[PDB]
């Protein structure tokens, strides 16, 4: 009759995939409705607004994540990523590295990801 | 990779 918050991140996941991206951005917010102090919700969710070039959404989002999980991998790199677009250089890259160091404590292995990222958000600092 | 929702 219902959804649980389960069926809506899956379902959102999906869009997601699917480069549905309002409508997976939708999906994570009735997760959050069901269950609001899960952080990936909202990280996921911040990755969405990215993608909508909804910028100061996205930041909000990846605030509210690091608020329920500070320890997020992907909140600090999704809110360096967020900043690199707004210009903000330097709370990019101090993000981006952060996330460098939360991967590395907690073993994830995202290929060279996180290195190639500050690698961009320098250059594109150095070139603006 | 990353850029990608969990």
């Amino acid at each position: 009759k219902s959804p649980s918050a389960q069926e809506l991140k899956e379902q959102g996941n999906r869009l997601f995939v699917g480069r549905k991206y309002p409508e997976a951005a939708a999906c994570y917010g009735r997760a959050i409705t069901r269950n609001p102090l899960v952080a990936v919700y909202y990280t996921n969710r911040a990755l969405c607004y990215l993608k909508m070039q909804q910028h100061e959404q996205a930041l909000a989002d990846c605030r509210r994540a690091l608020e329920l999980d500070g320890q997020s991998v992907k909140a600090h790199f999704f809110l360096g990523q967020c900043q690199l677009e707004m210009e903000s250089y330097d709370e990019a890259i101090a993000n981006l590295q952060r996330a460098y160091s939360l991967a590395k404590e907690q073993r994830l292995n995202f290929g060279d990801d996180i290195p190639s990222a500050l690698r961009i958000a320098k250059k594109k600092r150095w070139n603006s | 990779s990353i850029d990608m929702v969990d």
